[PDB]
């Protein structure tokens, strides 16, 4: 299997451009991009990641974030922050 | 960090059984931003 078959299902939604999996670290796992490039958005969504998780927790201490997405002119950024991993996926809108 | 680590991972079960949760909660995101009817 389901990880393999799942991931790939993903990677393959119309409209989805790239798709990576990172650790509290920060540290790219499995991710269908250029690995220089991969780097890029590993550190900073992550960053985003904690902010907002932070902000959520800063609202209310028994609340936490399950879910960010970041829309752009030119695409949509989710994440997935799931405890000890993240899966970020950027995809490209219609709308 | 290390590659044959990577590999270990990917196939434990915090991780299998974690892509498959976020996979499902992103999956309906990303039926929203886009028209797979059409």
């Amino acid at each position: 299997q389901e990880v393999e078959e799942t991931l790939k299902r993903i990677q393959s939604h119309k409209g989805v451009v790239g798709t990576i999996v990172v650790n509290n670290e920060g540290i790219p796992v499995k991710s269908t991009l250029d690995n220089t490039t991969t780097v890029q958005y590993a550190g900073l969504m992550s960053q985003l990641a904690d902010k907002a998780r932070s902000v959520v927790r800063d609202l209310d201490p028994s609340n936490d974030m399950t879910f960010l997405r970041v829309r752009s002119k030119k695409h949509e950024i989710m994440v997935a922050p799931d405890k000890d991993f993240i899966l970020i996926v950027i995809q490209n809108p219609t709308d | 960090l290390s590659e044959e680590q990577k590999q270990m991972i990917i196939l434990s079960e915090n991780f299998q059984r974690f892509v498959v949760r976020a996979g499902r909660v992103i999956e309906r995101a990303l039926s929203e931003n886009v028209d797979i009817y059409t």
